[PDB]
């Protein structure tokens, strides 16, 4: 088909005249969300795409000087968006990538008709007033890890270090498939992401959002749903599950599915 | 003289003598009388491209007589879609492109790619299914292989080992056309992604179609729980309806699975453990009924007790019988004073393999070397009883002929007791199979040693391999190692290295099996605290670049639970180090990025990712391959200068 | 029987030896196409046959290029099917594990492939898995 | 002599092609480009038929083009024009390609017939080559030319749960007869084929009761504890099991199916469960084998399934159309009294 489509593996599925579109996190591809498209492509044409730093894409597609801000997968989703005739599409992404679809609604209101957010934040490293991410320390770890691997496979030397050989245990889920890259790419991404922070952003945001949490989340905190609630500029809501990992709509899908699809179906927010 | 005055005929004769076919294309490269030779006399093919440039297919070999198209790349892809009109061109592109070919085997993803590919050498003979994908909804059983039966088709043997299907199917099918039935000489059935094994009512109709089968497989249910499972009367049906068998080997679905704890009696919560509906003197019939037998097995995974009378009169009824091959019969061996009995009598056996045999002693292990002379190769398996003494006995008695041995699951014989038991014909075996067990309680040179297969818990080190007598292996050239087990409740290796570089010892080692996909593990997400797949894949595979090995297959480890058998990133990492591959076939799956890191291979010339699993992959959204990936990576590499 | 070399050597052939060969069996009987190392070297791989045998039939073709090439003609001419496919195939085993170059060089063999004639039969070969 | 009339005639237009430039030799590049003149030939329309690339008119002509460059890169020979060059063995290859061609197509049975030549001058490496560098593959319109060439029991069980349910003795005494007779064989039939599952639809209000009810009959024929599946708003600390990881309820279903073939299966509340379970329930009990979230296939054995009803012998008047298909195809229906 296109170039865009192409380049994205982009899939239609069902049919109906709403259409949901599901961006996955970084490190994982569309084939994180096998377990809820059924349950959507009944009453919805469903829209699913890799982003272009997932390992499913070409690696020299790649650029780096696009992609070492959150502005690049915005304008990339947009793209998306238009090349396939979508309007007032559903959003449902996990952490990260709902940030990138909501600066997308920023600069594109027209296209979103709502926001369903898994496990979201807004500024990933927390300072002094902001309890809303991890300490930059545990991080740093992450981040010599991966220059590490980088260096090794510049050597031709394998790649040795995973996120099971950090010490915070949460650290290990949530930068566990930050490893299922290609290492510079990965570097690149973990660099943006490390960097993004949308504080000053989350009140041009008009679109509703529909932030989803775990319970007791040991991850990223409960109080970020409310910290978002409070400085998002249009309408929202909070549902907490008794969920835990970093892909609860993978590997527990009996209790993360009915509660997207809730979101899903429902408007009044 | 040179070869080039020789006459032309004994050249043919003398080119078609090589066989491998890296040899045959170097040969194609000596001279223009030396290319067309080969191409002239080339015979069996293996279809390596991609579907999209298919139509760039070489007619160079119009010779040949096996047509291989099952590993079609992408793997598994539909090479014929219904939704493309164009694909009925494919059918006269490979009829034409091939026009001698008597035996095929074909990946039938659609029914529209057996309908438009098969019928269309009508001295087709052999045909070979595969399909490890989902079965299409079809309007009734058998529509698909109804596609088989062509006007002037007379196809003699068929295989769906592969072909994953429902067990209604055949029947139906083979009752569509009694003429196409009735052609078949040889039907094999023998797939372990059956749900369940096929019903007496089912062998029975396949039977009757079938009068002329020379050999049989089937995968049957000899459950006696279940309704309409396999007893007498299926055997007794086998019997009268094919007088002409000469291999007929019936076994439960479970016990051709890949993981011991399937078929393992031990290994299953209570499963098993009850008699199935087979008596003595229904095998007594059963014998009876088939003169001409050479190959028997009958593995099942319920128990049959005194069938010491049935393998007595087989050695009566059945002069040609070569090869036994028994699973949970019991007391196949039961010597009184020194009078051979059971199995024993059987002193036409070639080969004979038993499992799970409670009543078998160190005495009937010396009953079975003493009775079956010319026995050379012995595979036991699941003994509880025999020790060191009986089998090392029974191989001093078969020491003249004896080349090939497998002693697995054996709880008193350990990896040290099993390469001790093996002394004296330790200058003659060939092939060779241990389990590395460490844990078991109570002039070095393997000559001729030249294949090892090691089967190992997970978690468990390989280097204590070199202490337990596997020393000094000249000719070992072929090493298969498979590993099983549970990691989700195992803690973090203490050791950081599985020990591949242990096998650096055997000097001529050169190609390798490296099975892990029988590990149950944590794919991305591990709950809290747990180690990953990667860590294991990690713990495996270092080292590997160390060895000079030339091919190799990996199976990485699975998740059962999401239902992937993902590359991870330091499998990648390590397998790239192999700088001296020439095959890397990877049983799983692996993206991209990934998969682009083994350009650096330079030798590297056979690549693929095959899921030859059940269930495979359906589609690209439900898995991190796609087709393009593996389009642009056949390129890169084919590029590659 | 008593056989006739070409150089005119006369060598005794039992008559089981002689029903080794069809085309001795079916025929002084002089054979002036082959000489008589050819007998010396046939006729005990014939006796045999007639009546370890992996090492001794290894130790016989322990035989230079050249000494084979004469018996691999000898055997078609005399028409045995073991020894000429035998022989055949004792000659194919130099064939595998070489290259194209390695073939040229052991065999004295003359190259007329143009690069570009080299490529395509590359690219036909990269259809086959190896 | 062995062509037809066509075929002797573009040859020898090949010929006089040779004999023009007089280099050397007969290629069949030389008669491949006589092909492409006569427009009336079949080599033109199978060319566009076969690459969608080729609908452009003048990429005809380019394949003229790239074949005469070729041409032009043959040196010439000292030889008088009034004369036939010597036809090279490429064409003498072609031309038995073609005898064999047309012998093998109709076996009950040479004059070879223009499109048999084609394929075989196609055939031929250099004819192919060239055409590979032109965009032009040989293979694909090869076979555009060929395919347009086509053109007791009751009673021991009932006491037990009377004694168990003992305000429900109707239903009781109707799924004691349906159950027994299904386990006898006098119950539905999977077409011709007997089957071994059974497929109860439990009706009524009473939910407790008929937990019990389930239960004491669990107990009684398999002598085993039943299995609690909730499908409906009815889930609590038991059935909500992480510890199945990516199991969904159909997962569930179908490995508690796959393990325990011999019990009983109650699923909580089939009114409330989504319609992706509900059509799997209809798949299962068409086909006989329930089919998980990865599409494995599992045979249902024999397994006694209950599903636990609320709407309100089941009458059809009181089933919502959406679940008349489940009443119709279900072995059995039974009602319990309020």
């Amino acid at each position: 088909m296109s170039s865009i489509g192409l380049a994205h593996n982009v899939t239609i599925l069902g049919s109906g005249e709403t259409t949901v579109v599901l961006g996955h996190g970084y490190g994982t591809d569309q084939s994180v969300w096998k377990l809820l498209v059924p349950y959507l492509v009944d009453d919805y044409k469903v829209l699913l795409y890799d982003h272009m730093g997932a390992g499913t894409t070409n690696p020299d597609y790649f650029d780096f000087d696009r992609y070492s801000s959150l502005e690049g997968y915005s304008y990339d989703l947009i793209a998306i968006l238009e090349e396939f005739q979508v309007s007032k599409c559903i959003y449902v992404g996990h952490s990260m990538s709902s940030m990138a679809a909501a600066v997308a609604s920023i600069f594109r209101p027209d296209l979103f008709h709502k926001l369903v957010m898994i496990s979201p934040t807004p500024r990933l490293i927390n300072t002094e007033e902001y309890y809303g991410g991890f300490e930059q320390k545990v991080m740093d770890e992450t981040l010599r890890s991966l220059d590490e691997n980088f260096k090794s496979l510049s050597l031709g030397t394998a790649p040795l270090l995973l996120a099971c050989d950090l010490e915070s245990a949460a650290m290990q889920e949530y930068c566990r498939t930050l490893f299922n890259m290609r290492p510079d790419i990965a570097c690149c991404i973990t660099r943006m992401i490390c960097g993004l922070d949308l504080r000053p952003y989350l009140g041009h945001v008009t679109v509703p959002c529909h932030i989803i949490q775990s319970s007791n989340d040991i991850m990223v905190p409960v109080a970020v749903g409310e910290y978002l609630r409070k400085n998002l500029g249009g309408p929202s809501v909070v549902e907490v599950m008794p969920t835990e990992g970093h892909l609860p709509h993978l590997s527990m899908p009996e209790v993360t599915i009915p509660v997207v699809l809730r979101h899903i179906r429902q408007d009044i927010t | 003289t040179a070869l080039n005055d020789l006459p032309d005929v004994i050249l043919s004769n003398i080119m078609a003598g090589v066989s491998d076919v890296r040899s045959r294309n170097s040969a194609s490269l000596v001279c223009h009388k030396w290319y067309l030779l080969e191409r002239a006399t080339r015979s069996a093919l293996t279809l390596r491209g991609n579907i999209r440039d298919l139509f760039m297919l070489p007619t160079c070999f119009q010779s040949t007589s096996h047509l291989d198209l099952s590993l079609i790349s992408p793997w598994g892809h539909p090479l014929t879609s219904a939704a493309d009109p164009d694909s009925a061109l494919i059918g006269h592109l490979l009829r034409h492109a091939f026009p001698s070919v008597t035996s095929l085997a074909i990946y039938a993803r659609d029914p529209s790619t057996i309908h438009i590919v098969v019928p269309q050498w009508p001295d087709l003979e052999r045909l070979k299914l595969v399909r490890w994908h989902q079965r299409p909804q079809t309007d009734a059983a058998g529509d698909e292989l109804k596609l088989l039966i062509s006007e002037c088709g007379t196809l003699k043997s068929l295989d769906l080992s592969s072909f994953y299907c429902w067990t209604d199917d055949v029947p139906a099918a083979l009752g569509s056309c009694p003429t196409f039935a009735a052609n078949l000489k040889s039907l094999n059935l023998l797939n372990s992604s059956f749900s369940e094994g096929f019903k007496s009512d089912e062998i029975k109709a396949i039977t009757k179609a079938c009068p002329n089968l020379r050999e049989f497989r089937a995968s049957c249910m000899f459950d006696p729980r279940y309704i309409g499972h396999a007893g007498d009367e299926a055997l007794v049906s086998i019997s009268v309806n094919c007088p002409k068998l000469e291999i007929l080997h019936l076994a439960d679905t479970n016990a051709l699975s890949s993981a011991r704890s399937d078929f393992d009696p031990d290994e299953r919560e209570g499963l098993g453990q009850e008699e199935a509906k087979i008596n003595a003197a229904t095998l007594i019939e059963v014998f009876s009924g088939l003169p001409l037998l050479e190959e028997l097995a009958l593995d099942l995974c319920n128990n049959v007790r005194d069938s010491g009378p049935a393998l007595e009169v087989l050695n009566s009824k059945c002069p040609k019988l070569k090869s036994v091959k028994l699973g949970q019969f019991h007391g196949i061996s039961l010597p009184v004073e020194s009078k051979l009995d059971g199995i024993a009598l059987c002193q036409g056996l070639e080969s004979l393999s038993i499992r799970n045999v409670d009543d078998l002693t160190d005495m009937g292990l010396i009953a079975i070397g003493r009775g079956c002379y010319r026995l050379a190769k012995f595979e036991v398996y699941g003994c509880k009883k025999i020790t060191v003494r009986g089998m090392r006995t029974m191989a001093s008695l078969l020491r003249k002929t004896l080349v090939d041995v497998k002693i697995a699951a054996c709880k008193k014989l350990g990896a040290v007791q099993s390469l001790k038991a093996l002394e004296p014909i330790q200058d003659r075996v060939e092939r060779l199979h241990i389990d590395c067990d460490w844990d078991c309680p109570d002039d070095k040179t393997w000559a001729r040693l030249r294949y090892v297969s090691l089967w190992i818990f997970v978690g468990q080190l390989l280097t204590p391999l070199v202490a337990a007598g596997l020393n000094d292996c000249p000719e070992l050239e072929e090493i298969s190692i498979k590993v099983e087990g549970d990691c989700r409740v195992l803690s973090r290796p203490t050791v950081r290295e599985f020990g591949l570089t242990t096998l650096l010892n055997y000097p001529k080692l050169s190609r390798m099996h490296l099975d892990c996909g029988d590990i149950n593990g944590y794919a991305h997400t591990a709950p809290s605290g747990q180690m990953d797949l990667s860590l294991w894949e990690r713990f495996y595979l270092i080292g590997v670049g160390h060895l000079g090995l030339t091919e190799l297959n990996y199976w990485p480890p699975q998740d059962r639970d999401v239902n992937q058998r993902s590359l991870s990133l330091p499998a990648a990492g390590l397998l790239q180090e192999c700088n001296r591959l020439r095959k890397l076939f990877i049983h799983g799956t692996a993206h991209e990025h990934f998969m682009m890191f083994f350009l650096r291979i330079e030798g590297l010339r056979d690549v693929q990712l095959r899921a030859d699993y059940y269930p495979a992959p359906e589609n690209d959204m439900s898995t991190e391959m796609r087709a393009d990936s593996c389009s642009r990576f056949e390129v890169a590499l084919n590029r590659r200068q | 029987i008593v056989l006739k070399s070409s150089d005119g050597e006369s060598f005794e052939v039992e008559e089981a030896v002689a029903l080794e060969s069809q085309t001795i069996a079916h025929m002084g009987v002089p054979l002036p196409n082959v000489t008589s190392k050819i007998l010396a070297k046939v006729i005990e791989y014939c006796k045999r046959h007639v009546e370890d045998l992996k090492a001794w039939d290894a130790d016989f073709m322990k035989i230079d290029q050249a000494t084979l090439f004469e018996l691999i003609l000898a055997a078609n001419y005399l028409n045995i099917k073991n020894l000429l496919d035998l022989t055949c195939q004792t000659v194919a085993d130099m064939i595998k594990g070489k290259t194209p170059e390695e073939i040229r060089t052991t065999f004295n063999i003359k190259n007329d492939f143009t690069p570009e004639e080299e490529e395509e039969v590359r690219r036909e070969n990269q259809w086959a898995f190896e | 002599q062995t062509l037809t009339p066509e075929a002797a005639t573009v040859l020898n237009q090949s010929i006089a092609e040779a004999a023009r430039r007089n280099h050397g030799q007969t290629t069949p590049l030389h008669v491949a480009a006589t092909l492409l003149a006569s427009p009336a030939g079949f080599l033109r329309r199978a060319c566009i038929r076969s690459h969608p690339n080729s609908s452009h008119p003048l990429q005809c002509r380019a394949l003229e083009l790239c074949f005469s460059v070729a041409l032009e890169r043959l040196p010439t020979a000292t030889t008088t024009p009034g004369n036939d060059p010597p036809i090279s063995n490429a064409l003498m290859a072609a031309l038995k390609r073609a005898q064999a061609h047309q012998r093998r197509g109709c076996p009950e049975q040479v004059k070879v017939e223009l499109e048999q030549l084609i394929i075989s001058i196609l055939d031929d490496p250099s004819v192919s080559r060239v055409m590979r560098e032109a965009s032009f593959s040989s293979p694909a319109v090869k076979a555009t030319i060929e395919q347009s060439l086509n053109n007791d029991l009751f009673k021991k069980l009932l006491k037990g749960m009377t004694e168990k349910v003992w305000w429900q003795n109707d239903a009781a005494a109707a799924v004691a007869a349906t159950v027994s007779q299904c386990k006898l064989g006098n119950g539905k039939r999977r077409g011709v084929l007997s089957k071994g599952d059974v497929w109860l639809l439990f009706s009524g209000p009473d939910r407790v009761g008929k937990r019990k009810m389930v239960s004491a009959l669990s107990s009684l024929v398999y002598g085993t504890n039943p299995i609690m599946i909730q499908l409906g708003s009815r889930q609590d600390a038991g059935d909500g099991n992480s510890s199945f990881r990516g199991k969904t309820a159909l997962d569930k279903i179908a490995e508690t199916v796959k393990r325990s073939p011999f019990s009983v299966i109650l699923l909580e509340d089939i009114d409330e469960a989504d319609m992706l379970v509900r059509g799997s329930i209809k798949q299962a009990m068409d086909r006989g084998r329930i089919r998980d979230s990865h599409g494995r296939e599992i045979s249902l054995g024999n397994v006694i399934f209950v599903m636990t009803a609320s709407w309100h012998k089941l009458s059809l008047q009181c089933v919502p159309f959406a679940f008349h298909d489940m009443v119709s195809r279900v072995d059995d229906a039974v009602a319990f009294r309020a």
